[PDB]
């Protein structure tokens, strides 16, 4: 409740990426160390594609800036409809 | 002989389902009065504002526990005694007609079941008669703590 | 044996005459054996061939220490409480000079018991409850008795759960030989749910109860004894509840404020402590660590992985055995156990953790010496029990060809090194100070080594410590001041009588020591390492494990034979060590009086219990008595008619037992037989002797009463010399 | 698994604890006849009347006196003949052992068939109050603490203190 129940959509949010992120760094483990980056079996690029944490810091992200004007520096905005 | 418990892997909750229905009819007088509470004086305060508006008028005397050592031999009685064979109800010293059981070794409401005959109606395993009241159990037990105080129910 | 086996005697034995090895006590009568059996009532050679139960024993004599620990300390603690100084203190610390301890008057004593106190006759203690204790916040005597009694409870039951073992019918092999959990567990939720559950209940209220102590008041002016709950008006002050944050977590705004913690650096003034408040933090960021740490894992894995050219095959099953040999498992433990003891000692004296140390001078230095003696007797016991492995535990050899059998494959070798690196120092390490006097007798200052006359000239200052204190360059953040006050940059200001704490800058006559102990440490070590080394196999003798880690000396040939082994390897080793700690106490209070521990006076005009007399004077070797030894020590020899005497009146006997071990230590064996006997001769004539053929020292017994007695004889004369130069001035 | 006492003096305990527990009768009958004082009531004056005292200690040395010779003479002789040397039948001398003490020397002996009994009859009488008597006396001397202790008045000693509310005694009764 507050901006502490914003909070408990948010505990989703630290609680969630971590977790959601969990599977793919374990998924296929006996890898030990290492990658594409290294012996045998490039294909170069870097890529586009996969998951577990690429999109989640953008989460973090995306709430600020919703978040973000409106509590902000009385928050835009801008209309323009304004909205017409 | 110098003492006896025979313990197989499960002894414990043999009893426990046990230590459960007294414990659990204990959840009891919750099922169905509820704080000594505490240390006791009153004499002037509860923990730490408690009350308002000490516990209680109280009697009660603590003499308890004086009764819990003492029903306590009741328990361990029970026990032995059925170890049993039987001489036990002695009966009228002399003479002549003692009809008179009442039925049974109980279990039950007839000492004898009984009354064998009856409904028509009211018409329309028995560790779940235990499992459900731990689930009554536990659960004043935090309802004892059963606060968050500063703030109160989020969901609400 | 067979009174009478298996199925068929409850009926016990006592009687019929007792037991070991198989021709076993004779019948037919001796000494020794009453000797035997005290020893080596533990060895595991005998007993049972297979290790079957033993582990099942080592649990409950493990229970036995745990409880007498308890047993103790629930003594301490009452003792304590009600023989109190301690509630008298406290209002009044700085002032009290503090005892649990008192005699009864009979005969002379008495003498002993001089007023320590809030006005009581006492005997003055220094190990500090009173200090371990500031931190109960509540206070007064009888509950003291009720931590006490909670005490013998923790005792009793942590006493009858080794009942509830092997005299109990009780466990077996996969156990203990399935691991696979163990620091799994312990590490996560013990050394977690403790230092964990110690943060609930070090500030929950301790750092309440002691956040407004550090004032006066006469307690529970302050405290309440329950108090402490639901209720909290009072964390308030020391801060909120939490007001609105979430478990943790950020969208929290601070425009005043960050959670009790608030990290400290240095020192209380007018309690110098050091922030009893750091003290939560600390031990929260802990068992986090250990609550994620101890959710490893089931083994070999991660042992069976990396190898190397040099690097060891045997890594590698580094040992199944691991999981049981047990004496190994020990030896590593004491190692750690012990050298871990005595880090202690140091982080102690230069960052104290209790309210009132240092201003306590010789309640916090008993400790450092205390603890230091057990990083070290623990140490050189971690060899032993190495030796006790390399002879003997498994059966059989397959432990095969690694990384030890590796090591071995040099060992006339690594041994090789290690002498040399000790005449190296030696001559380096000690020869030095000699030359001093050999030139300061011959008097030429000039060319002696002097902190003034060999040049490095007058600055130590940058090494490290000078890097240390100045601190926050860095990534470090924090807190006005160190880690540990002592390092060279910053602060007069340390307390209220008395200096407790300063920078120590040492130059050389720092620098000479430190080496001592280089070469010191290092000489020990050599006889420990190429003791447990050549264990079971020598250039020496082949045939040299057979009996024994103990036989006496293998033979009058091979020119000498004698010492060899490794009990004797771990008893010339341990004759080292008692220098090796003797040296390094030396060391700390010359520095600590004649530098530090202070006074403070108008004007702040430090002056040192010495005003430094080590300058130009601990170069000497005989400023070592002249400024040490026959120095202080005038506390010891004036100490009679007064109070704490008894350490003025230990410090003849035990200046006595020591000066007995030489004649244990020193002497042969068949002698005190050859003279034994002149004695059963003129036993026999009034018939007054033979039964129990009266027996000399068994050769190694006899070591066993060099050695042990030189120790308790040459160690507590200085428990004695030291108790009686910090009491009274200092 | 279990201690074994069974110990061997031991039949000896219990006769010990006949004494003890046979003695520990006087005690309650007749204090506590009490003169359920009393009608009223009581004066020494009679020996002592003023002959500077009579007992103090010296009333003790005739009282053991008399007994010593008892206690003495005593166990010395609820039994025991035969009374020498080597070797055993346990009792733990056992001298009596075989002999019984006598071979034909006397009448040492009491009653019919070549025994020391009374004979078959009775556990009766005296088997479960003699030693019922073990228990009595035990609960009721434990009751003489309880009795006592608390000195209304005279004495606290060495407070730790923290009593009153009240006072205690014997008269009989209880409160509550
Ligand atoms: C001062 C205290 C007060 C308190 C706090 C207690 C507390 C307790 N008493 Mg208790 N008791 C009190 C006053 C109190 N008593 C008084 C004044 C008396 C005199 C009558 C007793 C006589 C008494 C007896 C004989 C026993 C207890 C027992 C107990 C324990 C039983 C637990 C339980 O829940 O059983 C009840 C809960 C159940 C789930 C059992 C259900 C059985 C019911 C249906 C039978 C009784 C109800 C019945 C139909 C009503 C008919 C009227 C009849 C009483 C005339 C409990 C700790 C018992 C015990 O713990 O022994 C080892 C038992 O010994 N009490
Ligand atoms: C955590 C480890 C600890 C444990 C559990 C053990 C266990 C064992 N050690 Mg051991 N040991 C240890 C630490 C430990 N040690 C350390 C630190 C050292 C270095 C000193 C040693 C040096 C050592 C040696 C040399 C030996 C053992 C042996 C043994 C085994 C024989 C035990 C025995 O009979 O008691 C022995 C205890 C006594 C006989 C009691 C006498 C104690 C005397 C010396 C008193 C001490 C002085 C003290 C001030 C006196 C009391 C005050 C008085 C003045 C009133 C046993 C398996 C022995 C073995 O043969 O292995 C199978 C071998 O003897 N240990
Ligand atoms: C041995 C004694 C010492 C003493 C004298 C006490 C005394 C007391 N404790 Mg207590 N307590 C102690 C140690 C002690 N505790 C310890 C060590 C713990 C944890 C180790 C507790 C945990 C504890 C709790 C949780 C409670 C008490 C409560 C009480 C009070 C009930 C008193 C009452 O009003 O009845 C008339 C009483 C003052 C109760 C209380 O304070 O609330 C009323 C509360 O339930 N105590
Ligand atoms: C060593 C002991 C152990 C053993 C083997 C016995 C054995 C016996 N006890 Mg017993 N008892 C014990 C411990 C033991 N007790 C303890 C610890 C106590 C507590 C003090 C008692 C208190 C006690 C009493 C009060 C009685 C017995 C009685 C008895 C006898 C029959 C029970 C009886 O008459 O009442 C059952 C009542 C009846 C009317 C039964 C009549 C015939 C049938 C029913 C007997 C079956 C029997 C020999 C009884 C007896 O006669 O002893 C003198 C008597 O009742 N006991
Ligand atoms: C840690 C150790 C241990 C040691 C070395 C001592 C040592 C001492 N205790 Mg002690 N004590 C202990 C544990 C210990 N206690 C424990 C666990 C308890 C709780 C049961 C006590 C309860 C206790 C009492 C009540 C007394 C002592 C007293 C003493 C002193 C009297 C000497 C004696 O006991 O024989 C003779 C002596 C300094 C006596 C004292 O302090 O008066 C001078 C006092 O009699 N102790
Ligand atoms: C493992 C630890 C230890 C223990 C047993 C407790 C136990 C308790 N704390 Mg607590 N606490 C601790 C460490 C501990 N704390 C530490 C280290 C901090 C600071 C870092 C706090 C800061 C704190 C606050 C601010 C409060 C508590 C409260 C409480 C009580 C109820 C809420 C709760 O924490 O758990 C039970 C869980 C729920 C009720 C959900 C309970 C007695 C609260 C209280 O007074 O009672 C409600 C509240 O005041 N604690
Ligand atoms: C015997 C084996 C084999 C060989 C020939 C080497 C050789 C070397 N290792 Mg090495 N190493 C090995 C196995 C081996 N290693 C194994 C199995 C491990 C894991 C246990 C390592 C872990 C390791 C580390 C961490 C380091 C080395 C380094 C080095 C180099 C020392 C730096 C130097 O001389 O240049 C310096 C010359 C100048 C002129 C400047 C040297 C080339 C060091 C390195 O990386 O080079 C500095 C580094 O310290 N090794
Ligand atoms: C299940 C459960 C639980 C559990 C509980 C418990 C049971 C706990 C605990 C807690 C704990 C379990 C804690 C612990 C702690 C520990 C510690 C804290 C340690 C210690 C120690 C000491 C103090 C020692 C010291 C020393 C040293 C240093 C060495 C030697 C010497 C001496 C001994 C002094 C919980 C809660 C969740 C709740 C729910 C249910
Ligand atoms: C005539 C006679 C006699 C003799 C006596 C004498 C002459 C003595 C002595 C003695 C001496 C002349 C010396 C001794 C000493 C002892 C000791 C000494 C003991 C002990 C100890 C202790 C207890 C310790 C502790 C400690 C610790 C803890 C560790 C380290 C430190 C110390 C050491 C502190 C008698 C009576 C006996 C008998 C009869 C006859
Ligand atoms: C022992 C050999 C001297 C070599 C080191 C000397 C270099 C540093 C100067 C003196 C070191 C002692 O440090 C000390 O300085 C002053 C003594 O003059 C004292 O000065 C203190 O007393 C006064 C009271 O307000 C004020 O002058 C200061 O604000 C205060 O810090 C302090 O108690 C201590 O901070
Ligand atoms: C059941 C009733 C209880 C018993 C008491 C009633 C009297 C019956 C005799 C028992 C009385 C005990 O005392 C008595 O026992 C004997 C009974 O065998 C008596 O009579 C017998 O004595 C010897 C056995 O003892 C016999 O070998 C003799 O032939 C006969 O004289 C004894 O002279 C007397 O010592
Ligand atoms: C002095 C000395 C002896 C002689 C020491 C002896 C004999 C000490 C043993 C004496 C015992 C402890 C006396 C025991 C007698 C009493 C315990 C019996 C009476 C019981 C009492 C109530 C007094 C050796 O045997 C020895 C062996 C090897 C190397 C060096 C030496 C060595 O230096």
């Amino acid at each position: 409740d507050f901006i502490g129940s914003p909070t408990n959509l948010i505990m989703v949010t630290s609680t969630s990426l971590m977790l959601f992120a969990g599977r793919f760094g374990l998924a296929p483990s006996a890898n030990r160390k290492a990658t594409a980056g290294l012996k045998l079996e490039v294909r170069d690029s870097g890529l586009q594609t996969g998951d577990p944490a690429g999109f989640t810091l953008a989460d973090t992200l995306a709430c600020g800036v919703v978040g973000h004007i409106i509590g902000v520096g009385v928050v835009l905005g801008l209309k323009n409809i304004g909205a017409l | 002989s110098d003492p006896e418990g025979t313990g197989g892997f499960i002894e414990p909750r043999w009893l426990a389902y046990g230590e459960v229905i007294n414990g659990r009819f204990a959840m009891l007088g919750a099922v169905g009065l509820g704080k000594v509470g505490l240390i006791p004086q009153e004499t002037a305060l509860a923990w730490f504002q408690t009350g308002v508006i000490y516990n209680y008028w109280a009697d009660n005397y603590t003499l308890f526990v004086l009764e819990m050592a003492l029903m306590g031999f009741a328990e361990h009685r029970r026990f032995q005694d059925w170890a049993k064979p039987g001489s036990m109800g002695k009966q009228y010293f002399l003479g002549l007609e003692k009809g008179f059981g009442g039925s049974g070794n109980p279990a039950y409401p007839g000492g004898p079941f009984f009354n064998p005959l009856g409904f028509g109606k009211d018409e329309k395993k028995l560790k779940e008669v235990k499992n459900g009241r731990l689930a009554m159990l536990a659960i004043l037990g935090y309802f004892i703590q059963g606060l968050v105080t500063g703030v109160g129910p989020y969901q609400n | 044996l067979v009174d009478r086996d298996p199925i068929k005697t409850s009926f016990e034995q006592w009687a019929k005459p007792g037991h070991f090895s198989r021709t076993i006590a004779k019948g037919p009568d001796t000494t020794t054996w009453i000797w035997n059996l005290h020893a080596d009532a533990h060895d595991f050679d005998s007993h049972t061939s297979d290790l079957e139960e033993i582990s099942r024993k080592v649990f409950s004599a493990h229970f036995g220490q745990l409880s007498i620990i308890f047993l103790w300390l629930s003594g301490m603690y009452f003792h304590g409480a009600r023989f109190s100084n301690y509630e008298a203190w406290l209002n009044d610390p700085t002032h009290i000079g503090p005892s649990a301890q008192v005699v009864w008057p009979i005969v002379g004593q008495e003498i002993l018991n001089g007023d320590v106190g809030g006005g009581f006759r006492g005997i003055q203690i220094t190990s500090g409850f009173f200090q371990i204790w500031r931190a109960s916040g509540i206070t007064s005597e009888l509950q003291l008795y009720c931590t006490a009694i909670g005490a013998l409870v923790f005792a009793g039951l942590m006493l009858f759960a080794g009942w509830f073992h092997y005299h109990k019918a009780a466990p077996k092999l996969a156990w203990f030989q399935d691991v696979e959990s163990m620091l799994n567990h312990h590490l996560a939720g013990l050394l977690g749910l403790g230092s964990l559950s110690w943060a609930r209940h070090q500030v929950h209220v301790s750092l309440p109860i002691n956040q407004f102590l550090n004032a006066g008041v006469d307690p529970k002016e302050i405290p309440l004894p329950h108090e402490f709950i639901l209720n909290r008006d009072l964390l308030a002050q020391l801060y909120p509840s939490f007001a609105e944050g979430a478990t943790p977590f950020f969208t929290l705004n601070w425009s005043k404020y960050a959670d009790f913690l608030t990290f400290r650096g240095g020192l209380d003034p007018l309690t110098g402590g050091l922030w009893l408040t750091d003290i939560a933090h600390h031990h929260l960021a802990i068992a986090i660590l250990f609550l994620i740490a101890g959710h490893m894992y089931r083994i070999k894995d991660i042992l069976e992985a990396h190898k190397g050219p040099f690097t060891g095959q045997g890594h590698k099953g580094l040992y199944e055995i691991l999981t049981t040999s047990w004496h190994a498992q020990l030896s590593i433990n004491l190692a750690m156990l012990g050298s871990l003891t005595i880090v202690v000692a140091q982080h102690m004296y230069s960052m104290p953790p209790y309210p009132y140390l240092a201003t306590d001078y010789a309640t916090q230095l008993s400790l450092f010496t205390h603890h230091m003696w057990i990083g070290g007797f623990l140490i050189v016991g971690a060899a032993a029990h190495a030796a006790i492995f390399m002879v003997r535990d498994y059966d059989p050899t397959t432990r095969y060809n690694d990384l030890l059998d590796r090591v071995l494959r040099h060992r006339d070798a690594i041994i090789s090194h290690l002498n040399w690196v000790c005449i190296f120092l030696g001559f380096h390490s000690f020869g030095l100070y000699i030359h001093n006097d050999t030139m300061s007798a011959l008097g030429r200052p000039q060319d002696m080594f002097s902190d003034t006359a060999i040049q490095l000239q007058p600055v130590f200052a940058q090494w490290i410590q000078n890097t240390h204190a100045l601190a926050p360059g860095t990534t470090a953040p924090g807190a006005t001041a160190s880690t540990s006050l002592t390092w060279g940059g910053g602060d007069l200001v340390a307390v209220g009588n008395k200096v407790a704490l300063l920078p120590i800058p040492l130059g050389t006559a720092d620098f000479l020591v430190h080496h001592i102990h280089a070469f010191t440490i290092h000489v020990t070590v050599l006889i420990l390492l190429k003791g447990v080394l050549f264990a079971r196999s020598s250039r020496l003798i082949p045939d040299k494990a057979n009996l024994g880690f103990r036989f006496p000396c293998d033979g009058p040939g091979r020119g000498g034979t004698c010492q060899v082994s490794a009990w004797d390897h771990v008893f010339l080793g341990l004759f080292w060590m008692y220098n090796s700690i003797s040296v390094v106490i030396f060391h700390f209070s010359w520095k600590m009086q004649s530098d530090v521990w202070g006074t403070i006076n108008d004007q702040g005009v430090v002056t040192h219990i010495t005003a430094g007399n080590f300058a130009q004077s601990s170069i000497t070797i005989n400023g070592w008595l002249r400024d040490f030894l026959w120095a202080q020590a005038s506390q010891v020899i004036q100490s009679y008619g007064s109070s704490l005497s008894a350490y003025g009146l230990f410090f003849l006997g035990a200046h006595f037992v020591w000066a007995f071990s030489l004649m244990f230590l020193f002497s042969g064996r068949g002698y005190w037989q050859e003279l034994i006997e002149s004695i059963v001769w003129a036993h026999n004539k009034l018939k007054v002797a033979p039964a129990t053929q009266p027996r000399a020292l068994s050769i190694v017994q006899g070591r066993a009463v060099g050695v042990t007695h030189y120790l308790l004889g040459g160690i507590a004369t200085t428990w004695a010399f030291f108790l009686a130069r910090i009491i009274a001035v200092g | 698994s279990d201690p074994e006492s069974l110990r061997w003096n031991v039949q000896a305990e219990l006769v010990h604890s006949r004494w003890a527990m046979l003695g520990a009768a006087g005690i309650f009958i007749p204090e506590f006849l009490t003169k359920l004082g009393i009608l009223n009531t009581p004066s020494w004056y009679t020996a002592g009347e003023q002959e500077y005292f009579t007992d103090t200690t010296t009333l003790f040395i005739v009282e053991l006196v008399f007994i010593g010779w008892a206690e003495g003479r005593r166990w010395a002789d609820i039994l025991n003949p035969g009374c020498v040397n080597t070797d055993p039948i346990f009792p733990n001398n056992k001298l009596t052992g075989t002999d019984v003490g006598y071979p034909g020397g006397l009448w040492f002996d009491p009653l019919g068939w070549g025994s020391a009994s009374p004979q078959k009859l009775k556990e009766l009488r005296t088997k479960e109050i003699k030693n019922g008597r073990l228990a009595m006396l035990a609960v009721m001397g434990a009751w003489f603490q309880h009795i006592y202790t608390g000195t209304g008045p005279i004495d606290n000693l060495f407070a730790h203190l923290a009593d009153p509310g009240h006072a205690t005694i014997f008269a009989a009764f209880t409160p509550k």
